């Protein structure tokens, strides 16, 4: 119970935090509370009519843990209404931990309880396993999964980062052909559906203003229209000067070099057709390109942007197009042109001869090729590849046993989708598969690879919300072959919420069991000493 | 004064006809004409063609530090040697090895372009740091001697820091040794048990430490998720404003990137490694100051360098103390305490003056 736990220290990295008090099975073992309390008691013991197990002390510690998710909150209404306190409990029909009590959802233990709060005894998990899926590090980052409406499929998302007393994320679609943005919340999770333009989305991006009180949302379709959307009024729409290609890359950059706040915006065309705005002039219907830049020709499609890490530089943009990687400056001219299928460290060729698809600016340069397993460390002023990292490198060292029908998928499935930087610590890079690499950028490389949570890392970002700011956004997907035989496959996509502090905590955590194993056994030892 | 030409004529014949007690004679013409005439001393070259071997050589390259190209001929010929006796290694290391391969490494050879040089060091020490219990003394006999750039190269290279005596370790010797700040930094951020690193307060606390006892406070108590300092268990004889300074938060402090140096060491050696084994605001609240036995909070009273982030405490506890006479300036400085217990100590008359708190509530 929530009463045979004493706490040593709340300080959260520590090595001695709970231990349960031990003296009371003495006093049972000996002189043989056999029942246990009524609030946290098991169905077979509080029948009476079976002996215990070890399945008994289970279903009390799952009762333990939606204590301790909703910080004591059954306890306190379960003071004053003391039969409905354990008979509520007693059939396994205790209510949802949120939607009863206010409290953040803990996505990936609201799971464990429902699996300690079975009513079949062996069927709820051992006391081996309830700590083996306890010990994971990414149970306890995994803030809150989104399950999206049935056969949704987004490839596109947006946070809104100048409101921080709640956020929501602005989505887009692909199930049809025609386009349209789905709104969706955080704490209500309402999605909701706005058809908006007549051809599918591809890229959205948030443009705020520091007057009036308002941030549009601009819209990148297949077509070219450009249309902008307030954030309350679902009605004051102006397509913008449509553009030739397939808009693909749209950003919000921090460009005010008046001495006052101004700002653009980079709408980046199938052929590199980028054109330059301005933040207050997104109102007006057909605004001016400022600087139509034509890069590259109609066979080298821009897919991606970006801008420095450090805001000293002056934040040098740094966008790929093609196959061939730029930059430019408050000039808005080409300054750099590297080229990357110019390789001369040639093990395979089109992992290099294809077209980008995302790079993150630091110290160095990451990039990413269509269907490329590999990251390619460039360098700003070199121009040469410092680092080659592969993905398999690292997923063919932790699937060699628990997947061992791999032998016949040489094949392999699993290509770098997306890439996203931690401010210093780690970059997180989203497979084509299910897993989520997190790579020490500094010291060493692999630090844990997060995998059976989804099955396609299609999108991947930063976002703050509600002052708890600092998470990493993951759509990823997850498909049913129910179907398959009817050569279709059901998606549902599935939006997740990490705590970007995850890096550290799967290292950290992984220093926390290493003490109380050696721990563990020095205390055996006092026993034979 | 004839050995030089000696060596001069075998240095021709030993290589032409194949040559096969050569290296006996080539030996004892060191410690026959050591510490002058490098010009003989260049023999160390003929090398490369009983650990006596060991001794002459860390002793000819470590007087001769910063002597000319001849650490060029002598590394050159400790790699020869290693590649074909990698046991070797534990005869190096063994003597005054480290006192020669930690001066080059960083006798300012970053900025200086001898890159064909350290190439060649970082090489000879990819081998040297090959096994597991090497590496634990590489880095243990680069603490004593004060070298940061070193001993961050041998923990990105493993070499745990937790095993010197367990009872007794590294943080332990570290901070009795009047070590420099940036030292401890990299231990503890690294794997450190803090069964160690707490008795490294008792030792940096009976002497007057600003920066090293703040860096152990830091990682024994910090929440900086939860905005906390959980200072309760610890048997601080006495709290003092420097210690608490630079846990609080500050805005203004940004840093370069320096240790980049110890960083490029680091993946150059594990290349190295691997081509020689693959192929063959938040103001923080809580303040926790329990089991402390401070018999006397005074030092806290004053316009220290926290008088200013105290003014948003929110959240004190001086209890289990032996404290007495809380004082009159410091409930004025902190107006934002609304959580205040100090019980057990041995006060004798209520201060009358506590209520005068801005917001107070909970006072126990």
């Amino acid at each position: 119970k929530p009463h045979n736990v004493l706490l040593f220290t709340l300080y959260p990295n520590a090595a001695i935090i709970a231990k349960i008090a031990d003296y009371g099975i003495a006093q049972y073992c000996c002189r043989m509370t056999s029942e246990g309390t009524p609030g946290f008691r098991a169905p077979e013991v509080a029948r009476g009519n079976v002996i215990y197990n070890q399945q008994a002390d289970v279903y009390s510690f799952g009762l333990l843990l939606y204590d301790i998710l909703t910080t004591g909150g059954r306890i306190v209404e379960g003071l004053k209404f003391p039969n409905e306190f354990d008979e509520l409990e007693i059939q396994g029909k205790l209510p949802d931990p949120v939607k009863e009590y206010g409290c953040a959802p803990w996505p990936m233990v609201e799971k464990l309880i429902k699996q300690c709060l079975k009513e079949n005894p062996q069927e709820r998990p051992t006391s081996a396993q309830v700590f083996d899926i306890l010990n994971s590090a990414e149970l306890v980052c995994l803030t809150r999964r989104i399950l999206l409406p049935k056969n949704v499929i987004v490839e596109c998302m947006v946070a809104t980062h100048h409101n921080s007393r709640n956020a929501s994320i602005w989505l887009g679609c692909g199930h049809t052909d025609r386009g349209q943005l789905s709104f969706l919340d955080l704490n209500t999770e309402g999605y909701t559906s706005e058809e908006v333009a007549d051809s599918r989305i591809l890229c959205l991006a948030l443009v705020h203003l520091p007057v009036e009180k308002e941030s549009w949302i601009v819209s990148g379709t297949q077509s070219g229209t450009l249309l902008v959307i307030n954030t309350e009024d679902g009605k004051k729409r102006h397509t913008l000067e449509k553009m030739t290609d397939s808009v693909t890359c749209l950003y919000c950059n921090s460009f005010s070099k008046q001495s006052k706040q101004k700002n653009f915006l980079l709408v980046g065309t199938a052929d590199g057709k980028l054109a330059i705005f301005e933040d207050k002039t997104v109102k007006l219907k057909g605004a001016a390109p400022l600087k139509i830049l034509n890069i590259g020709n109609v066979s080298t499609p821009l897919m991606c942007l970006s801008e420095s890490t450090n805001s000293t530089e002056r934040n040098v943009m740094w966008g790929g197009c093609g196959t061939k990687i730029f930059s430019f400056s408050n000039d808005f001219t080409i300054q750099k042109l590297i080229e990357t299928r110019t390789s001369q460290l040639f093990s395979y060729a089109a992992f290099s001869d294809s077209n980008i698809i995302t790079v993150v600016v630091d110290t160095a340069l990451y990039i990413a090729k269509q269907n490329s397993p590999v990251v390619e460390v460039w360098d700003k002023k070199t121009e040469k590849l410092c680092g080659l990292i592969d993905c398999v490198h690292f997923l063919r060292e932790v699937t060699v046993k628990e997947n061992k029908e791999s032998k016949h998928k040489m094949s392999y499935s699993g290509r770098v989708k997306t890439l996203c930087l931690q401010k210093n610590t780690a970059l997180w890079i989203g497979t084509g598969g299910g897993h989520i690499l997190l790579l020490d950028l500094s010291t060493r490389r692999l630090i844990r690879v997060i995998y059976n949570f989804c099955n396609s890392v299609r999108v991947m970002m930063t976002a703050q919300l509600g002052s708890l700011k600092n998470v990493m956004l993951v759509l990823g997907y997850n498909r049913k072959n129910t179907e398959g035989t009817q050569k279709q496959k059901e998606i549902q996509s599935c939006l997740t919420v990490w705590d970007i502090n995850l890096p550290h905590e799967v290292q950290n955590l992984e220093k926390h069991i290493e003490v109380r194993k050696e721990l563990a056994e020095k205390m055996r030892r006092t026993s034979v000493e | 004064g004839i050995q030089k030409c000696g060596l001069k004529v075998i240095s021709s014949i030993v290589h032409f006809p194949d040559a096969l007690g050569a290296m006996d004679s080539v030996l004892h013409t060191l410690q026959m004409y050591p510490d002058d005439q490098e010009i003989q001393c260049l023999g160390l070259s003929l090398i490369g063609y009983g650990h006596l071997l060991a001794k002459i050589l860390v002793s000819s390259l470590y007087r001769f530090k910063d002597v000319a190209e001849i650490q060029t001929k002598g590394f050159q010929t400790i790699l020869a040697i290693l590649k074909l006796s990698a046991s070797f290694s534990k005869l190096l290391v063994h003597h005054s090895f480290d006192l020669v391969i930690f001066h080059q490494m960083s006798s300012n050879i970053m900025e200086q372009k001898d890159q064909q040089f350290l190439n060649l060091c970082c090489k000879c020490f990819a081998k040297v740091a090959m096994d597991d219990y090497l590496k634990n003394v590489m880095l243990e006999r680069a603490c004593d001697q004060n070298n940061s750039i070193m001993v961050e190269c041998l923990l990105l290279l493993g070499a745990d820091a937790n095993q010197a005596k367990e009872g007794s370790s590294l943080i332990c010797q570290v901070c009795e040794k009047e070590s420099s700040p940036k030292l401890v930094e990299l231990l503890l951020n690294s794997g450190s048990r803090e069964q160690d690193v707490r008795k490294a307060l008792t030792i940096s606390i009976g002497k007057g430490d600003s920066q090293i006892i703040s860096l152990l406070l830091r990682r024994l108590a910090l929440d900086v998720a939860n905005n906390s300092i959980c200072l309760g268990g610890f048997c601080i004889g006495k709290v003092e404003p420097s210690w608490l300074g630079p846990l609080f938060p500050d805005k203004t402090s940004n840093l370069r990137k320096q240790t980049n140096i110890a960083s490029t060491l680091a993946r150059m050696v594990i290349r190295y490694q691997m081509k020689s084994a693959v192929e063959e605001r938040e103001y923080i609240t809580s303040l926790d100051l329990s089991a402390n036995e401070l018999r006397d909070i005074d030092a806290l009273s004053q316009k220290c360098c926290i008088s200013v982030h105290l003014e948003h405490l929110e959240k004190l506890e001086l209890h289990q103390n032996a404290l007495t006479s809380f004082p009159q300036q410091l409930c004025e400085t902190l107006k934002s305490l609304t959580h205040l217990d100090l019980h057990s100590n041995k006060f004798t008359s209520f201060p009358s003056y506590l209520l005068k708190m801005s917001c107070i509530a909970n006072l126990d």
